[PDB]
RNA sequence: GAAGUUUUGUGAACCUUAACACUUAGAGGAAGGAGAAGUCGUAACAAGGUUUCCGUAGGUGAACCUGCGGAAGGAUCAUU
RNA sequence: AAUUCUAGCAUCCUUCUGGACUUUUACUUUGAGAAAAUUAGAGUGUUUCAAGCAGGCUUGUCGCCUUGAAUACUCAGCAUGGAAUAAUAAGA
RNA sequence: AACCUGGUUGAUCCUGCCAGUAGUCAUAUGCUUGUCUUAAAGAUUAAGCCAUGCAUGUCUAAGUAUAAGCUUUUAUACGGCUAAACUGCGAAUGGCUCAUUAAAACAGUUAUAGUUUAUUUGAUGGUCUACAUGGAUAACCGUGGUAAUUCUAUGGCUAAUACCUGCGCACAGUGUUUAUUAGAUACAGAACCAAGGUGAUUCAUAGUAACCGAACGGAUCGCGCUGCGACGGAUCAUUCAAGUUUCUGACCUAUCAGCUUUCGACGGUACUGUAAUGGACUACCGUGGCAGUGACGGGUAACGGGGAAUUAGGGUUCGAUUCCGGAGAGGGAGCCUGAGAAACGGCUAC
């Protein structure tokens, strides 16, 4: 199969390395899946030990905490917006880690009315009690709720746990990637 | 290749043994609580020490009416490898065996009264957080006890009860303890700690000093406290671990045989 | 700095830190240099930065290039015995080795002092812990110093 | 969850070309040594009957010969 | 008293209560750790011997010798005492 | 035993080889051979090819018994004893060989904070019709096919520690996946307001906010309000391991001097993949890396080492072969099952 051993390939020097073995299972490699967007699919792949390791193949939703205010909902997904190493995977929507991604922010925004009170467009002592202890929002994102989407970093490795996780873009990585999003328009 | 060995061989077995190079090709494979080369299957105490057996079929004659208990357990493998400072015990006869290291570097059951035989050391390995924030120690022997004192560090013996689950006696590892060696060149020699030295990356070494002030070095994983600055928890083999030398050990043998 | 196509970042450092800056102290007898506080660099790679062990050997040596980016090469000398005619014989090992941009400005032909990590790469074991400025005159790999 | 099927990767096997390696035939040419005694000279060893020898060049049945510059391992350690 | 090793005093550190400094190694010393078999070798009349790791005492019976099967050997690497020799560093 | 004799000449003294001499716990071979103890033996060339038979199977009081079996004791669920068959575990060890293979393997020496681990040993854990859930499968009976085998179809029953489901406090456990707070330490304090563990970490562990079903929280068995142990399975150590990994080390050859790269050569960032680390692999980006101390290539009648022969010291030659690694099962390649195999007394293809 897929072998990942150094027996072939060159040394340092350039020189053959000479190989007096055949491949060996311990040195297994398997082929790649391309997960993407599509109602959920996935596969157990039986590994060594007996443990199980869970291949995405299309994954619709995702956990995504939310940084600052310290929660996280399950969340739909849209679109893959940008990749750093390959143009081909956001052609496609292919969800890796790393890679940044459409959300719908209708999670975020009812519970930033509930939560606050303050929204976007008994309990009220608990409502001022939140606001006194964490609202007042960046104004890149004031503008990026408007739309109905948010962007965010896939941090999971979708291939090895069968999951798409990930974390909502703020500060210096949002207006990090807002440049090379408006770079090639 | 491919998975784990089934067989051992003689000669290919540890020397400490003294199982002998004829009257067998293979040699007892012993896993359990300790190494394979840090201890010694209970078939050749029975056969090759303890002279109950001639056989290796009559271990198994003897092993499965359930005499043999070890830490008041009985164990049927014939096969299990009682290390050091494990308790044997056998009901007819009465009679009871703690696994000392001789001053030559060989295992011996040292025969021990009935109440002594109750408790055992384990010199724990190091001290770690097990779930819902519990600490627990773990031992030389890959036993773990837990909630100990916050008191009890890495690499100093503790007492156990056996009887119940509990430890009872701690001891410290520090300058003026009785320690032994378990391992190595200078094995079954017994002496108070002088000193040890630190060399911060990877193996503290001890110099230690014998009751007939010897001094010599080994490293900490074989090091074994016994006891406080003179006196000892437990009773020791012949020559409590002096190892007198090679002319002295010449002129007593030969002296002993002209009877 | 953000040269690269991904955004760099320490690990180390969360999100809600975003003033805060993480070093490690390696330890194993060797002080943490004050440019790996101050300064705004990432590296992924580095001992004092971010997530790589410094752990088993360390090795002296003489850098002989500095060409290739965020890492030296460092020629060990040594003496081996040849026991028929008594008498020595001077070896060496090109040993590749990773460096971090915490120490500014390492020439050709100084000291430096590198201990074992994870392999970072294929040829590279090794990491730098500490350096010393020394001049060396002509060529760099004639230059036998045995440390 | 079967047969069948789509695209990938792992990839045996066979073939074309080329190079490298190793055996092997060949009309004719031209070496070396061996025989065991032949034919033609006489080159060297004595100043060996033109002292011997070197490098290089040309010539001749063959050893060899002669030109130019060296060497004594010469046949002279030596005479206004 | 020879032969070892070691404290002082001729202007000789200190941060503490063993380690930090003395440019750095090589070198030498002691020590660690490194499987046995083989090899050298302690003990022992396998009838001798090559071998082997056994045996030896004794009308005593929970047999005894709190029985023996020692020990050495195994460039590079880790550690350490040291005043020469030789590299190497430098030139408040 | 740190050893020397014959041979150039008419004779001498040299350089110098040839021949003699001795060992092998090295093969072959000739002639001879009374005794006992120990004992190498299809390695050398053909890792060429194979008739026949044998070399891996296994049951306890304790997984499943309606043999239309046995056995005298006679039991309204089941007397015991057991063929057969299903399930479990093993078959990856051992044994044999030396064709590959020259910083490869191996040796000593590190590391695993870069990981998997049946079993053994010791720990831990109420939190999600509970006097008990479901329907098929052998052997067996009936019955065929084919020239032929460890080929097997159709029909009829019946089991489980096989297979698959699955309530539960004494919103709500443990685990997975991401985000994230604590995880202190060279010194004493004052005033004001709204404490595990390493040389060393992002380690152990606790806490917060959610995520999924794809995993645990026992529908199991024997001896005897109550004891003992058989089996199952999760996490954490432990042990038997294994995979990578640091440094240093090898025979001849220069009638082999320049190798490596767009199709990974050396490095960087970010994926992917793996049990995890890595150009291991993929995108973009830089132009490096090795070599006169022998790179690259060629030869070996080369597996490496522990060792063997050899009577000063220093050496020279051998090591297929008792032990420890390594590789292979006619040549190559692929793969299932499992803790573990790229297995060959397992399978698929040329």
């Amino acid at each position: 199969g897929i072998s990942r051993d150094r027996r072939h390939k060159h040394r340092r020097t350039g020189g053959r390395m000479p190989v007096h073995q055949k491949k060996r299972k311990f040195e297994l490699g398997r082929p790649p899946a391309m997960t993407k967007l599509g109602p959920k699919r996935v596969r157990p792949v039986r590994c060594r030990g007996g443990n199980m390791k869970y291949r995405a193949l299309r994954l619709d939703t995702g956990n995504y905490s939310w940084s600052s205010q310290k929660i996280a909902k399950k969340t739909r997904l849209l679109g893959v917006v940008y990749n750093a190493s390959n143009n081909e995977l956001v052609r496609t929507n292919t969800l890796v880690k790393n890679s940044i991604v459409a959300i719908d922010a209708t999670p975020f925004k009812a519970w930033f009315r509930s939560f606050y009170g303050l929204d976007l467009g008994h309990t009220l002592c608990l409502q001022n009690k939140h606001r006194q202890q964490g609202p007042k929002l960046d104004p890149l994102l004031e503008e990026q709720f408007n739309t109905g989407r948010l962007l965010a970093c896939i941090s999971s490795r979708p291939g090895q746990s069968g999951r798409a996780d990930g974390y909502i873009l703020e500060g210096e990585e949002l207006m990090f990637y807002k440049r090379k999003m408006d770079k090639k328009k | 290749a491919r998975g784990p060995r089934k067989h051992l061989k003689r000669i290919a077995a540890p020397h400490h043994w003294m199982l002998d190079k004829l009257t067998g090709h293979y040699a007892p494979r012993p896993p359990g609580p300790h190494k394979l080369r840090e201890s010694a299957p209970l078939v050749v105490l029975l056969r090759n020490r303890l002279r109950y057996a001639l056989t290796y079929r009559e271990v198994m004659m003897i092993v499965m009416q359930r005499l043999i208990k070890v830490d008041n357990k009985v164990r049927t493998d014939q096969c299990y490898p009682a290390g050091f400072m494990d308790v044997i015990s056998i009901e007819k006869t009465k009679e009871n065996f703690r696994m000392l290291f001789d001053t030559k570097g060989r295992f011996v059951p040292h025969p021990i009264r009935e109440e002594e035989a109750s408790y055992k050391l384990c010199r724990v390995k190091k001290v770690v957080v097990g779930p819902k924030g519990v600490p627990a120690l773990i031992t030389h022997d890959g036993r773990t006890m837990r909630y100990p004192h916050p008191s009890i560090k890495a690499h100093d013996c503790i007492r156990l009860d056996l009887n119940t689950g509990k430890i009872v006696d701690t001891l410290k590892f520090e300058a003026g303890n009785m320690a032994m060696v378990t391992g190595g060149h200078n094995v079954g020699r017994v002496g108070v700690i002088v000193h040890r030295e630190r060399h911060l990356g990877g193996f503290d070494i001890i110099h230690l000093r014998d009751a007939k002030n010897n001094e010599f070095a080994t490293r900490i994983s074989n090091v074994f406290v016994i006891g406080k600055g003179e006196k000892a928890w437990i009773s020791l083999p012949k020559e409590k671990g002096i190892r007198l030398s090679i002319m002295e050990n010449r002129q007593v043998l030969l002296k002993k045989q002209q009877m | 700095v953000q040269t690269e196509r991904a955004f760099q970042k320490q690990d180390g450092v969360s999100s809600l830190g975003r003033t805060q800056r993480y070093w490690k102290d390696v330890g194993l007898g060797f002080q943490t240099p004050r440019l790996a506080k101050e300064s705004k660099y990432v590296d992924k790679k580095c001992p004092f930065t971010g997530n790589v062990s410094i752990r088993g050997r360390v090795i002296k040596g003489m850098v002989i290039s500095t060409k290739m980016k965020r890492a030296v090469v460092i020629r060990r000398n040594y003496l081996h015995f040849v026991p028929k005619y008594s008498r020595f014989e001077k070896r060496h090992k090109n040993v590749t080795c990773h460096l971090s941009p915490c120490f500014e400005q390492v020439k050709e032909g100084d000291i430096v002092t590198a201990g074992q990590c994870r392999p970072l790469s294929k040829t590279i074991r090794f990491n730098v812990l500490k350096v010393e400025k020394n001049q060396v005159f002509g060529n760099v790999r004639k230059q036998f110093r045995l440390f």
